[PDB]
């Protein structure tokens, strides 16, 4: 049934105290179907970025005709929370930021998904040049928030079953935490479900940011890729987020900002070569562990799983589940899954 | 793990207030009547164009459990010209900090929104309402010449606050210095001699506050969460504050001197963005005069045996010694996404064991997120790892929001006079401030004498107890053989000798009808004692 | 009466950061001679020009030092002016009328002004997410010179 991990499903009975291994084949295919969506920050801190952006859409295209056979994207935008002391809540800058340099800028927005993935490339380059500018008070900019927006409403977003879904988000500096929303005064956490009423993140004055392990559980169970492509000094704060968050790496952009295609294609051939599983267990009296086999010969169990791998190259995870419902077992970015079966008794 | 669970004192406030964001008691020392605070920022008052500006309820501990509200600022909007508001006091949230020292209240709103007199923009500065008898002061640390984020625009004073001992008033606002933190001690003789209500800026002569640090220092939300305690041993309580977003987004503690604002030690967090420092709280755990201090991470994850990163919450507990050094020992959660470590408060010596105990309350534990609240006692070496009680709040959630049970306690205050330190807890979700009270520790030796084993069985036990208790006690015991049980009705006194006896394995039962004082408090059994020898 | 003109300066990221990326000692203002010459063809018609700068809250202690591109090998000294400790973005006029008279006639690829110390267009001063924005009134060369037809 299922085509990139052999086993459909394994039914294994066990009596407690007895370990019952079984095995688990991981065959990764070529040429998978992309889905590539663009969180991209529209601060002020990004007048040149949005300019550097504008040139990606026609020519990625040629870049990806040879690795996938099929390319859709879509585009988002974020700013921050409509609120204070994020924002100026004076009357002639609650609309309008940017009233002290005299210049028009968009109002800061929470979260507005501009376009869907579509196949049309031309809606992209007509949606990068409609939207405009914006921009805030405070340092930090909350991008997690827009993350779990962009991961959770599937059906807003558009993503499909059969495709690698991939949400690339860039940013510069850091993004705004789960509790500095204490400031001010949304004081309990995000639900993590789907509240965006027409293409807007209404729900951005009453719920705080979400959490960084619930962001990363939803994006799990979303099967989504991100890619932090960064350009200032928070290169390395963002590497060091890398083990925090699974199935999740960050590439560097130069100051000149032209290598973004290249970031894309080098994230793109490295999550294609990172092959890395975890359990979501909820069955109670069983334990997980799981032994990695690579084709280079190096046994590395773990999480870790094994790199530098590609087609045509069979990876084996042993997997002894013992005793002391069913849990599912997947590959982070893989659309199938491998639950498995057990007789409680 | 002495609380009582089955009759705990429940508070009631307006609906969709958030009544019990804050909760302190009020223990007057002219007055023989404690009563208490609780915190409502979103409750409608009748101030003139004020909506949800926030009160201060003052409760009553007595039988007929009504509360009112205290008053502070009954006015609208100051002006500063016609037909322009000096003060946009709406949403001010007014109450979100409250801390009470022996006759002095102070309400702190860190949404003030004090328009500047020549920007004249609505930043949040953050002021206090300290009160002391029927004389009332307006306390506006942040609000001075400094305007814009650059010194004290954003300055949102109040949000933490806390009470020296020597007489002293501790302020820390986050945003001062784009979000670094300031720290302004002030004594409350200066502020209570000067109160000029014409002047705004209120600048004072003994005001000391740390001063902007360098570029990189951005974004540090310093006086996050403050507490006061001796370290270096010189008579006045230093001043701990929680930097969680320092040392790029790593988790710090920064000690300063109550003197001069000298750093004496410094803490740093192991995991990134792992929240280090969100609540930090300074007492002893191990009785040898020295106040500790303890630090919780609410969003901490940890690694299991697979390798998924789970978010239990860690807290983390520092052992002050002579020399200066810091023995840190980590706390791991016990829920997943229970925010373990959010709330820390001090409970004092709660079953007067000599080592004082501390209470670590995860809001959104349990089944449907209804909150958990863990009852940590006191060793020599740091504290028990396991809890010693658990709460669970019995009120589901009305919206989306959920209730968070244990988001903000206050303990270490007596108010029925038995020697025990109370604990009342707040959850603004459902609007209600609960109190639980100490029930009576009993701690019992049991003794069981058989000459010769190979015949003769005598029992003998005593009872000691702490506080004000019933002069007589009731035990049930039993016997087992291998009649071949008999029970009896004993009374010991306190602290009375081998209460013997002879008949012709034992089991021990306080009676809890008999032993219950008026209130209604049952008294407990020691839970470190065996009840079964041989 | 005499006819004015404003010539713009380059981007900051175009040319002006260039091979001088971060000039933290001193702001750099650039320019290029054809918009000169495209504002009036005739060095000798160039009546008077004038430098505009907007002034920013010091208000402590301001002493500019001038150097001028001669054959951008090395520095040329004019003047050197201060600015009153007044929180208000007052204008600055300075005179450097025989440089874009020389400059006018004198093929060059990029030409420019230190101003060292011993502003609108550049960093405002509020670190974090509101430092890199430019605004209107961006440093320009401002013009006097008399039409060709009326001289
Ligand atoms: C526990 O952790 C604490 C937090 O990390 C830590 O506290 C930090 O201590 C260090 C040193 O002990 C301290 O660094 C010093 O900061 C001084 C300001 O408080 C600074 O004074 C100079 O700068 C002031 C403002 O800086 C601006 O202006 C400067 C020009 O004046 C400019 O160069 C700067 O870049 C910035 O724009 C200024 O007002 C003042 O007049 C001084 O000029 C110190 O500078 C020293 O270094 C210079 C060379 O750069 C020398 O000329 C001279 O020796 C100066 O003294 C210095 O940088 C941090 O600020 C503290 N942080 C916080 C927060 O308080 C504790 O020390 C730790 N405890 C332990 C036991 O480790
Ligand atoms: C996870 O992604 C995989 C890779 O994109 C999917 O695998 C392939 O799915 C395609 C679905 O678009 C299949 O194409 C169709 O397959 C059916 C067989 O059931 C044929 O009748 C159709 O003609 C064919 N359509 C075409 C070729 O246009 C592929 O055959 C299939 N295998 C390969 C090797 O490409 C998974 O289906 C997807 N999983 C889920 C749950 O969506
Ligand atoms: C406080 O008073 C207001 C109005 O007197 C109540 O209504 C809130 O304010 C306006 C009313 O036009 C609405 O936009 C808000 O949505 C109302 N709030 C809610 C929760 O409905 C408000 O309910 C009062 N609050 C309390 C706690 O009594
Ligand atoms: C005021 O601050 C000064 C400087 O921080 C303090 O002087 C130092 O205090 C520490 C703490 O005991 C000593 O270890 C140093 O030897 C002192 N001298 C230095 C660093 O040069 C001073 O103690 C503080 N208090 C008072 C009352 O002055
Ligand atoms: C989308 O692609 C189709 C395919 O050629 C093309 O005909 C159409 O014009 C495109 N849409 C736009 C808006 O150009
Ligand atoms: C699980 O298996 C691994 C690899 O075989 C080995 O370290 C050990 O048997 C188990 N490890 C743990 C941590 O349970
Ligand atoms: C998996 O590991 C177990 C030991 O835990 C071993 O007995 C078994 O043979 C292994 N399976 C494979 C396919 O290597
Ligand atoms: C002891 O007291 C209990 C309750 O007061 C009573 O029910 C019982 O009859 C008494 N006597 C014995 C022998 O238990
Ligand atoms: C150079 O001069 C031309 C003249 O048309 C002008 O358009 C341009 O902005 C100037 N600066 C450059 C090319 O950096
Ligand atoms: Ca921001
Ligand atoms: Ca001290
Ligand atoms: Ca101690
Ligand atoms: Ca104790
Ligand atoms: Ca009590
Ligand atoms: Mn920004």
């Amino acid at each position: 049934i299922n085509t990139q991990v052999t086993p459909g499903e394994v039914s294994i009975q066990l009596r407690p105290g007895a370990e019952a291994n079984f095995m688990l084949k991981v065959h990764p295919l070529k040429k998978y179907p992309v889905d590539l969506y663009y969180l991209v920050d529209v601060s002020a801190s990004m007048h040149n970025n949005i300019e550097k952006l504008n040139s990606v859409g026609n020519d990625l295209s040629r870049k990806m005709a040879f690795f996938s056979r099929d390319f859709r994207l879509g585009f988002g935008s974020y700013v921050d929370k409509t609120v204070s002391p994020y924002i100026s809540i004076h009357p002639e800058r609650i609309h309008n930021q940017c009233s002290d340099y005299n210049l028009d800028c968009m109002p800061p927005h929470g979260y507005i998904h501009v376009l869907s993935l579509t196949e049309n490339i031309t809606e992209f380059e007509k949606a990068v040049h409609r939207q405009k500018i914006s921009g805030n008070i405070d340092t930090p900019e909350g991008g997690f928030d827009a993350m779990l927006q962009a991961a959770v409403c599937e059906s807003h977003i558009g993503w499909r079953k059969e495709a690698k879904r991939l949400l690339l988000v860039m940013t510069d500096q850091t993004s705004h935490l789960a509790l500095d929303s204490k400031l001010a005064g949304i004081v309990c956490p995000n639900d993590g479900n789907c509240h965006l009423k027409n293409n807007v993140y209404v729900k951005s004055t009453t719920m705080e940011h979400p959490s960084l392990g619930q962001l990363s559980e939803k994006l799990i169970d979303n099967n989504i890729n991100v890619i932090f492509a960064v350009q200032g000094k928070q290169f390395h704060w963002y590497k060091d987020l890398l083990p925090l968050l699974p199935g999740t790496i960050a590439g560097e952009i130069e100051s000149k900002a032209a290598n973004l295609n290249n970031l894309v294609v080098e994230a793109y051939q490295k999550l294609i070569s990172e092959v890395k599983v975890q359990v979501e267990n909820q069955v109670q009296g069983i334990y997980f562990n799981i032994t990695a086999i690579c084709p280079d010969g190096s046994r590395k169990p773990g999480m870790e799983g094994c790199r530098n791998v590609t087609s045509n190259d069979e990876v084996l995870f042993n997997v002894t589940v013992t005793m002391k419902n069913y849990a599912i077992i997947k590959p982070i970015g893989f659309n199938e899954t491998a639950k498995i079966h057990i007789h409680r008794n | 793990f002495n609380l009582d669970v089955d009759s705990p004192a429940e508070y009631s406030g307006p609906e969709g207030s958030y009544f019990g964001f804050a909760v302190d008691f009020f223990v007057p020392s002219a007055s023989s009547r404690m009563f208490l605070l609780v915190g409502a920022p979103k409750a409608n008052t009748t101030q003139p164009g004020i909506v949800e500006g926030g009160q201060v309820l003052k409760c009553d501990w007595s039988s007929t459990r009504r509360c009112q509200p205290i008053e502070f600022d009954a006015t609208g909007n100051r002006d500063y010209a016609k037909d322009d508001p000096l003060e946009f006091k709406s949403h001010q949230w007014f109450g979100a900090s409250v801390r009470s020292k022996q006759d002095k209240i102070l309400a702190c709103a860190p949404l003030y929104h004090w328009r500047t007199e020549m920007k004249q923009e609505r930043e949040p500065v953050g002021t206090c309402f300290l009160q002391d008898g029927t004389k009332t002061v307006e306390y506006a640390p942040c609000r001075s010449q400094d305007i814009d984020a650059d010194g004290q625009g954003f300055c949102q004073g109040g949000f933490s606050i806390d009470f020296t001992k020597a007489d002293r008033v501790l302020l820390g606002g986050p945003g001062s210095f784009y979000w670094q933190g300031q720290l302004i001690s002030d004594q409350v003789a200066e502020i209570v001699s000067k109160y000029d209500p014409n002047v705004y800026s209120i600048k004072y002569n003994n005001q000391l506050a740390t001063r902007t640090a360098q570029a990189i220092f951005d974004d540090s939300y310093l006086g996050y969460s403050v507490a006061v305690g001796d370290f270096n041993g010189d008579g006045i309580d230093d001043f701990v504050s929680g930097v969680p977003r320092a040392a790029r987004t790593l988790g710090m503690v920064y000690i300063y001197d109550g003197k001069n604002m000298s750093s004496l030690y410094n803490f740093t967090g192991e995991q990134m963005a792992a929240y280090f420092g969100f609540s930090v709280a300074a007492t002893d755990i191990n009785g040898d005069d020295y106040a500790d201090v303890f630090i919780g991470a609410p969003l901490f994850m940890d690694r299991g045996s697979d390798g998924k990163l789970q978010e239990v919450g860690q807290v983390s507990v520092s052992l002050q010694r002579a020399s200066g050094d810091f023995q840190t020992t980590k706390l791991n959660g016990f829920e997943v996404f229970a925010r373990f470590g959010s709330a820390i408060a001090p409970l004092g010596d709660l079953d007067q064991d000599g080592f004082n105990d501390i209470a670590i309350a995860a809001p959104y534990g349990g089944e449907d997120k209804k909150g958990i609240v863990y009852i940590f006692n006191g060793r020599s070496t740091g504290l028990n790892a396991v809890p010693s009680q658990i709460l669970e709040g019995q009120w589901a959630a009305r919206s989306g929001c959920p209730p968070s049970f244990g988001y903000s306690m206050k303990g270490a205050t007596d108010i029925d006079k038995n020697g025990y330190p109370d604990l009342i807890v707040g959850a603004f979700g459902v609007d209600r401030a609960i109190l639980y009270r100490a029930r009576p520790v009993i701690t019992v030796n049991a003794g069981l004498e058989v000459y010769p084993s190979i015949f003769n069985v005598r029992f003998c036990l005593k009872a000691d107890g702490k506080g004000v208790l019933p002069r007589k006690l009731n035990f049930q015991v039993e016997l087992l053989l291998d009649s071949p049980s008999h029970s009896k009705n004993m009374t010991i006194s306190r602290g009375g000798l081998m209460q013997c006896e002879e008949l012709i394995f034992m089991e021990y039962r306080l009676d809890y009808r008999t032993a219950a004082d008026t209130t209604g408090l049952q008294p407990i059994l020691n839970q470190f004692t065996p009840a079964n020898i041989s | 009466a005499k006819e004015v003109t404003r010539v713009l300066m380059v981007e900051t990221h175009n040319e002006i950061y260039d091979k001088f990326k971060q000039s933290t000692h001193s702001i750099y203002m650039f320019f290029n001679t054809s918009e000169l010459r495209e504002a009036v063809p005739e060095p000798v018609l160039l009546s008077r020009a004038e430098l505009r700068l907007l002034r920013l809250k010091l208000k402590v202690e301001q002493h500019v030092e001038l150097y001028q591109k001669y054959s951008n090998n090395s520095w040329r000294y004019l003047s050197n002016r201060l600015l009153a400790p007044s929180d208000s973005p007052e204008w600055l006029s300075f005179d450097v009328t025989g440089v874009v008279r020389q400059w006018l006639s004198r093929g060059g690829e990029i030409e420019g002004f230190r101003l060292s110390a011993h502003i609108n267009g550049f960093t405002t001063g509020r670190r974090g997410d509101l430092a890199t924005i430019h605004g209107m009134n961006r440093p320009f060369l401002l013009l006097m010179a008399t039409p060709l037809e009326r001289a």
